[PDB]
């Protein structure tokens, strides 16, 4: 698991892989570790998978009633006061390590939020199991004020250093760009790995199973 | 040993066209305290190889005893004959499987880097007498940190000169001085080549604070 | 992790550094460790991360509805009280190196001091955090009672760079913070 | 794992099962069992595998020493002797064997049963291994000393299945010996999923 | 640690048990009684904790009671058997944990009879033969061998001496007499104390 | 572990236009079996079943707790349950107990109650979904069975195909299996029609 | 406290062949979440008949195939010839229970012919036990491997199947097609697949390149 | 776990012992012998340790026999219970510490017969009457009650059947058959194997 | 227990505490802490106290065996070399924080450093024991290149003095050493 | 509380003719480390009774905290009557046994003494609510030093002044100074009289090193 996040000069670009992993055994080849949570506000969760999917649907729930009260547009520091103040009261149990990024009048902002409470403000992040191959690509090739395809190869070559280095990361890269209006969702962006064809015929006919007991039931 | 009280830290190594170059910093730390500010942690063997290590400094320094003892004995035979890296690197695996197999191991993590015969050789020893060769090695923090900055030029471009070498290492012993807790900023670059072991002084880092006004 | 704090005639003076840490990697090269509750009085926090950043949100939160309930600018004294009983209430669950300081109009600039235990005390010139215990010989022999603001400035500078160049766990970079009757001043140096 | 041996009036019969495994996943299917010492002599298997392979292994080179030193062959009762000794000296090191001696003897039929506790004791009907409880109930309720040669042959050929239907670490296929007067003798081996059919109908 | 069997017919629930209460080393009562007559049809053995087995046996006796005294009739083997899961599940996370292991045995008018199982971890069973303790170890060989789905009672009482001339041969224990009953269309009827004689 | 004091497997597959599910009969406690006709695929609706693997006391208590639900869902409404629908609904159910969980594994195959289109997840003991486009399993061995399924599965089969695709996955793949054996049911189920067959497996 | 004992990983497969020996292992070497490197093979020619793999915790593989290699040249100073395919799964089985209280940690499959030119594999375990097999699958991924040979070599579990023998190009796809499908679930199966063929005519090794993530 | 008894006569020693062999939760063998002719008038039973019964046993046995071989005469039955608790006593401060648990039943041509007993610490204890294992417990009352130091041996065949009889009847054991001899100043007597029947 | 020892030109200066404890209880008020193993070449012992004297006792009978062969005076890194041997072998069971310090005639004054692990370094100060953690910060801003004897003897004084006054294991009384090529000057201080 | 963090040290106290003296250091320590060098550690009640106490200081401020507010309360009715010098002792003791029976003690020692209607009350007050009255009274290790100095005097000669209660006492703050190892040359003597309560300044003893010359 390897997510990270980035600000450039006018937005915000998060990225991550689709593998999922349990024990070390590969349980899903594609995952899916970036969540809604306003038109302006996105989340990537890292740690028990079901902590962070439980978590972030609560606070999505809460930000749609808060704005629909208002008739505003929610705000980041919004969604940080809510997580670093639930995470805390439940003493770190909840193992859920989040990334969290949108823009607001005020412009773009980045969080990363640890399973305890503590919060972080940072122009750029790395959370997960390989997140130290992609910081080394960040301070290595970071720059301030960097254009959106400029923002866009950085953070994709980043999420490919933890996918050809670390065990527990390793398969399609997806991306978001949020910005003052455009919002972008790359399902896709690169496929880095494939597999190989099959070479044998291994296919018996039907008529290869001994069968005990059949039966048929028709429906409508 | 079971405990190790002044420790190293990461070592680097990278091959290149005609020698391998390998780089280590001059701290030794004792727990969270920087202890011992001014170490030397590469020792030059003869001409051809030389070695780095991490882990436990007093097991560094019995070894850099028996090591310098067994290069004078060959060359005291004068026979023309001399050990090649590689059968150092053959020896002091054998030293660390027979040290760990009396449960009382040494807390190392070494890197030897030598050239014989138009040859690069760079050969990884670990304390459980784990050994391999690679184009670049990485102990420590370095292995989750330079390791990824290594093998993505590598498998780029399979060659490199020496300069192309020599900035690269600067460009992750940077790196290392910003994520790792225990790092110094004062290093040492030693080089083989055809024309011998050369190593140069305590040279440094220029380091990047302009993200600290960014709230 | 190293804080420092020295008060003077005018005011007080605080610093610190900027590096956190978790194991033996930094999770964060520059982070504002000092915190501005109110607009006279700021606190440094060490220990916990997650734990000092949740009770200085508590005490902002009581301060500043009990100050507008005032309607009078808060004592320093007032606010140091509020954290002794959070701690020392929660002193089973809590790791907070708290230090308060700042500026008040009854009786100038202030120094507290919240270990771990809970307790509270008045200094002249406060330190905590990991990294303090490396300059308790500098700090006795340097300090002298009547400095100005600019020979604080160069007091504290000096304090921290020594505690950052030999401990592991404190470096990064030098933030410091001047409150007097005028205003805040904050700046970043290195060196 | 499950093992069995009885004596009666026709010599020996030794049969076992063929699955070792490995935790909750099955190793193979096709182990052998029942270890063959000499022409005149049979081992089992109990437990650690490498175990019983090993010392069995070194109890046939004593027995062999022993015939070209004495000029004949050694009884039944002095090989578990010697294998009894051996494994004494390694007590409370961990190891797992339990094993079965079988054989014909200038005293008649023999049957010894050695363990890795220093047990040594002889008698009539054994049943070793994790399932060996559910080949008691239906051998003791078939046995008798006075059998044919084709009826001993299938009440051990059902013990062992009605053990591999109940248990679920013993399995795979049925090996069956007969240990006679001149030396012993394979009988047959059968898969499991055959004699299913067989004792359905 | 004690035996229980459920041999299971066409037309007739045989159900036998044993009659000895255990002690740290010594034998306190040998005619001890681990049935409880819940209803008409529906019999009930209990095997597990000692302060265990006395009131959960209690507990689903009134509450079966409590259906036929208030509905005018008598629950069905199936809902009996179910109504035992619900309650030792529910209560099983929870600071008291249950321990007993014990089945049912019923007959139904409808249904015919019927034979259930269960675990302290209350997981059910529908099965054609059943026991507990460690004689289970070594009976359900015989069982399973000597059996046939249209056996007769007569060869089953003579199926019941074969697996308990197996229990006193290769056991640990003693065990002298088990009590026996049988359930039919015509309800619970109880068989002769089956012993050993020791002289 | 507490997962293999029973055992078990499940599998599903997705094929063109139907679904197959499919499970062992196997009940036993660590080394003793019981019986051979315990039951771990329960149908919720039609066209839609749901299977079951872990511990044998959770096995019946979530079915009974999601079937609890599930008939005052299809009573407040007038419709069948979606197949998504029902993942929600079994995701807030293992949720609730978060810290004293129950120890299962579910696995859902169904198909659209308005289309063809088939539908297979399978969630974890506390609660997270996981959907796929070509097979899911679970149990003990689980191993094994991904060995199967990625050198047999094909992406469009007819539904003869599909049943002789996960009866060579099934067989194989439980006898290498210990703890799990003892026959395999199988349900293939359609728009049409249900069909339903046992398999003639190893009974050691 | 100083643990001895760390996993590496690696996959080792081997096929009985009619008159030869195939044997295949990947070439990653990960320890913890990390790879050290993409390049160790686990085949070792040990004579011209016979390759050994070697899995499980790399410093005692390093140490258990130099006291082979010093025993092969011990018995044929001694006895004039080589050692045979089974006499090595002999001697090896002694080797490894001579630690029988300090344990390696290696899992060993012996390949090769005999001496009428067929194909013998043997399996083995930490501790000394082995047996003859037609196919067996050692590592990380052994669990993943085994039942589809089972299917496909062995036969087993299908009706009307007639029994052909493995013929060597039908051999080499089914090497080729496992590996693919052991590394999209096994994160320890690398990127280089050695395969070496032992035939009657020498050895021949050949490398096929996997997925690299 | 296994039961022994030591009754002590005027000029005869009464013991007897019993032939089970156990196993985990079966019992294997139905004939064992625990005794151990060690002379013509010296008998050794053994209770302890399932590997160290046997050698210690046989250890014991050939250094009497070297006694007997070299010098020509037989041990007294003091000196020979006195050789056996020096052989425990030394090697119980030692890496393999021994765990078994038996006396002596030996009978003197000068002072008659005699009986000891022996813990595995190794502590010796001249006794008229003693016993081992669990059965003990509930056989030094009766044995205590119906005592008479001058008692004859067709009573204390009688008085062994009425300590057997209580065997039987409180015990959560097995224990079918039980061996019996005597010694006098004629030697070793074998009387017959004491049994219950099953039926 | 705090130990100092810095070198100038002609030669070194020592110093250390004089107290002894035993959990929080003074065993002893005064103890010699440095030790005259030759006539040129002290060491300074840290740690254990049953450990620290046995090893001196051994080297100084190795030395004096040593330099009669020689009949030569002995090396002071030679000194240092027998601690490293005896304390690397048996590092298992010591724990000893030796500093050795003299003047040498080939080489002048000399201070080396040899740490619980058993390592060996020479340096230019040296410091050790519990209470030398406190005074990192003033050793390193007060220390100049190119002192005198007076200086040195200025230098040692304040040191010590800070780190009794802030550790509650160190403390008693200050005893000093300046070792030349001319003798041996031993003094007694306070303040 | 679990674990003191930040503890005191040796609290003595002695009766004399109409009064009782109480000294006690004023130094707060965390481990082996002097942290806070100038802390109170004495309260002064009211007017006729007098508190010190050793232990964890974060509990001690509490109970400053709790036993100033009850001598407030009782002002503030005016109705001519205050809290005696037992009366505080006997509600002390009952706020210890009530903490320690929840399993969380206050770490405290507490020493109370007071001089009320002509009598001198001398009370001790433990963690575990062990309590007695004593003519002379030690906490910590002065319980093992100071105390067999108190009682030598006290059984020689049964009544003291003022004055030779006072030299005694610098006696016994010397003695502590040398032998603990966690004492401070600096403290302070509170005595109660008829006249009140009168609390002295940060004084220091006169220490003799002598003996320094003896090797």
């Amino acid at each position: 698991t390897t997510i990270a996040g980035v600000v450039y000069k006018d937005g915000i670009v998060l990225g991550a892989d689709t593998r999922a992993t349990e024990g070390m055994v590969v349980a899903d080849k594609n995952c899916s570790k970036i969540h809604f949570i306003s038109p302006n506000i996105y989340c990537c969760g890292a740690g028990t998978a079901a902590d962070t999917d439980m978590t972030t649907q609560l606070i999505s729930s809460n930000l749609e009633l808060h704005s629909l009260s208002t008739g505003r547009l929610p705000r980041v520091v919004t969604a940080n006061r809510m997580l670093k103040q639930m995470l805390f009261r439940y003493q770190g149990y909840i193992g859920a390590a989040l990334v969290l990024g949108g823009v607001d009048v005020t412009g773009p902002h980045l969080y990363s939020i640890y399973p305890h409470g503590s919060t972080d403000k940072l122009p750029y992040v790395t959370m997960g199991s390989g997140s130290l191959a992609a910081m080394a690509v960040f301070e290595d090739k970071f720059r301030p004020d960097m254009e959106e395809e400029e923002a866009k190869n950085l953070v994709s070559e980043a999420i490919a250093a933890g996918i050809f280095n670390d065990l527990g990361s390793g398969s399609n890269i997806d991306l978001c760009v949020i910005s003052k209006n455009k919002l972008d969702f790359l399902r896709p962006y690169t496929v880095p790995n494939k597999k190989g064809t099959r070479l044998g015929r291994y296919r018996c006919e039907k008529g290869t199973t001994a069968v005990l007991t059949e039966k048929i039931t028709p429906l409508e | 040993t079971q405990n190790p009280m002044v420790t190293g830290t990461s070592v680097l190594g990278v091959k290149f066209e005609g020698g391998v170059v390998i780089a280590a910093d001059m701290l030794g730390s004792y727990g969270s305290l920087a202890r011992f500010r001014n170490i030397s942690r590469i020792m030059r063997v003869n001409n051809s190889t030389m070695l780095g290590a991490s882990g436990d400094y007093a097991d560094f320094q019995y070894l850099k005893q028996v090591l310098g003892q067994m290069v004078i004995d060959e060359e005291l035979l004068g026979d023309g004959h001399s050990y090649s890296p590689r059968a150092i690197h053959s020896w002091l695996t054998r030293a660390m499987y027979s040290r760990r197999s009396k449960m009382n191991p040494l807390w190392n993590t070494m890197v030897i880097g030598g050239y014989a015969d138009g040859e690069s050789f760079l050969g990884y020893v670990d304390m459980l007498g784990v050994a391999y060769e690679a184009p670049s090695l990485a102990t420590g923090y370095g292995a989750y940190l330079a390791q990824p900055l290594l093998r993505e030029v590598l498998e780029k471009q399979p060659v490199l000169s020496q300069t192309e070498a020599r900035d690269l290492v600067e460009r992750c012993m940077r790196v290392l001085y910003y994520r790792d807790a225990r790092s110094y900023n004062r290093f040492q670059i030693a080089t083989v080549t055809e024309k011998g072991v050369e190593i140069e002084g305590p040279l440094s880092t220029e380091t990047n604070w302009d993200i600290a006004h960014m709230i | 992790t190293t804080i420092m704090a020295v008060q003077f005639d005018g005011g007080v003076v605080l610093g610190a550094d900027s590096r956190t840490t978790t194991g033996s990697y930094i999770a964060n090269r520059v982070t504002d460790k000092l915190t501005p509750i109110h607009d006279r009085i700021f606190c440094c926090r060490s220990g916990s991360a997650a734990d000092t950043q949740a009770v200085a949100d508590a005490v902002t939160y009581q301060l500043g509805f009990h100050s507008i309930e005032l309607n009078e600018p808060p004592l320093v004294h007032t606010a140091a009280s509020l954290f002794k009983e959070m701690c020392y209430r929660y002193r089973e669950d809590l790791m907070a190196g708290i230090i308060i300081a700042g500026w008040d109009p009854q009786e100038g600039g202030q120094v507290y001091s919240v270990p771990m235990g809970g307790m509270m005390v008045r200094q002249s010139f406060a330190i905590g955090g990991s990294g303090s215990s490396y300059i308790y010989g500098y700090v006795d022999a340097t300090y002298r009672e009547g400095m100005t603001k600019e020979e604080c400035l160069q007091f504290t500078a000096n304090a921290l760079a020594l505690a950052m160049e030999r401990d592991g766990s404190s470096g990064g970079v030098i933030r410091l913070a001047a409150i007097a009757e005028s205003g805040v001043e904050r700046q970043v140096l290195l060196g | 794992t499950t093992t069995l041996a009885f004596k009666f009036r026709h010599g020996v019969i030794v049969a076992a099962d063929s699955r070792a495994t490995a935790g909750a996943y099955i190793a193979s299917q096709t182990v052998k069992k029942v270890i063959e010492i000499n022409p005149y002599l049979l081992g089992t298997m109990a437990g650690g595998a490498a175990d019983c392979s090993f010392w069995e292994r070194l109890l046939a080179r004593q027995c062999r020493i022993y015939e070209l030193r004495n000029k004949e062959r050694i009884s039944v009762a002095a090989a578990s002797k010697l294998l009894a000794n051996m494994v004494y000296q390694y007590k409370g090191m961990g190891l797992s064997m339990g094993t079965m001696i079988c054989g014909w003897d200038k005293r008649g039929p023999g049957l010894y049963y050695v363990d890795s506790e220093g047990n040594r004791i002889s008698g009539a009907t054994f049943s070793v291994g994790s399932g060996s409880v559910y080949a008691y109930g239906v051998m003791d309720r078939g046995y008798s000393y006075d059998l044919e040669v084709e009826q001993a042959y299938d009440l051990a050929r059902r013990a062992i299945y009605q053990a591999t239907y109940r248990d679920a670490y013993s399995g795979g296929a049925v090996n069956l010996y007969h240990v006679r007067e001149d030396g012993w003798i394979r009988v047959s081996s059968d898969n499991v999923a055959d004699l299913h059919e067989k004792y359905s109908g | 640690m004690e035996y229980l069997i459920g041999i299971q017919g066409p037309d007739y629930v045989l159900v036998a048990s044993d009659r000895v209460a255990a002690s740290n080393i010594v034998q306190m009562k040998d005619d001890h009684d681990k049935m409880f007559k819940m209803s008409e049809k529906i019999l009930l053995l209990c095997v597990g904790e000692a302060g265990d087995t006395v009131q959960f046996a209690e507990y689903i006796q009134k509450n079966v009671q409590l259906y036929k005294m208030r509905n005018g009739y008598e629950l069905s083997p199936t809902a009996a058997a179910n109504f035992t899961r619900r309650n030792l599940a529910d209560c099983l996370r929870s600071r008291t944990p249950y321990h007993v292991n014990l089945l049912l045995a019923g007959y139904d008018e409808h249904e015919g009879p019927a034979l259930y199982y269960m675990d302290y971890l209350a997981a059910l069973a529908k099965a054609p033969f059943a026991a507990h303790g460690y004689g289970a170890f070594l009976t359900l060989s015989i069982l399973d061998r000597y059996y046939t789905p249209t056996i007769s009672r007569e060869r089953a009482v003579e199926l019941l001496r074969k697996c308990l001339e197996e229990l006193q041969k290769r056991f640990i224990l003693n065990l002298p007499t088990f009590s026996v009953r049988i359930i039919d269309k015509n309800g619970i009827h109880d068989l002769d104390n089956i012993s050993f004689p020791k002289q | 572990s507490i997962m293999s004091y029973n055992g078990g497997a499940v599998m599903a597959m997705k094929g063109k236009n139907c679904v197959a599910i499919a499970a062992d009969r196997r009940f036993g406690i660590q080394a003793q079996m019981v019986t051979t006709d315990f039951q771990k695929i329960f149908p919720m609706g039609d066209r839609l079943y749901i299977g079951l693997a872990g511990l044998a006391t959770d096995v019946q208590t979530v079915a009974q707790r999601l079937k609890f639900r599930l008939n005052l869902y299809e009573l407040k409404e007038g419709r069948q349950i979606k197949p998504y629908t029902l993942m929600s609904m079994v995701a807030n159910l293992l949720y609730e107990k978060r810290f004293g969980p129950y120890y299962t594994e579910p696995v859902i195959a169904g198909l659209d109650p308005k289309t063809f289109k088939p539908f297979i997840c399978s969630l974890d003991l506390i609660g997270c979904p996981m959907v796929t486009d070509d097979f899911v399993v679970s149990g003990t061995c689980a191993e094994q069975m991904y060995g199967m399924c990625e050198s047999l599965w094909e992406p469009n089969m007819d539904p003869d195909h599909l049943f002789e695709t996960i009866s060579q996955a099934m067989l194989n793949a439980v006898d290498r299996d210990a703890v799990s054996g003892m026959g395999v049911i199988v349900h293939i189920i359609e728009k049409d029609k249900i069909t339903t067959r046992t398999l003639k497996a190893r009974m050691d | 406290r100083f643990s001895p004992y760390v996993f590496n990983g690696g996959t080792i497969l081997a096929i009985a062949g009619e008159d030869f020996a195939i044997v295949a292992s990947d070439t990653r070497l990960s320890e913890g979440f990390s790879i050290h490197t993409r390049d160790s093979p686990k085949c070792y020619k040990l004579t011209d008949k016979t390759v050994i793999g070697c899995s499980g915790f790399h410093g005692d593989c390093l140490t258990l195939t130099k006291i082979i290699e010093a025993r092969l040249k011990m018995y044929k100073h001694s006895n004039n010839k080589a050692m045979t395919t089974g006499a090595i799964a002999a001697m090896l089985s002694t080797i490894l229970y001579s630690r029988r209280f300090f344990p390696y940690y290696v899992y060993n499959i012996i390949g090769g012919l005999d001496e009428e030119g067929k194909g013998a594999v043997y399996s083995f375990d930490p501790v000394g036990s082995y047996q003859r097999d037609s196919f067996k699958a050692g590592g990380s991924a052994s669990a993943m491997l085994q039942p589809l040979l089972d299917n496909q070599v062995g036969f087993k579990n299908m009706q009307n199947v007639e029994h052909v023998p493995l013929s060597l190009d039908r051999a080499m796809r089914l090497v080729k097609d496992v590996f693919i499908s052991a590394a999209e679930r096994d994160v320890y199966t690398g990127d280089a697949l050695r395969i070496c063929i032992v035939t009657k005519e020498g050895i021949r090794e050949e490398t096929v390149s996997l997925r690299k993530d």
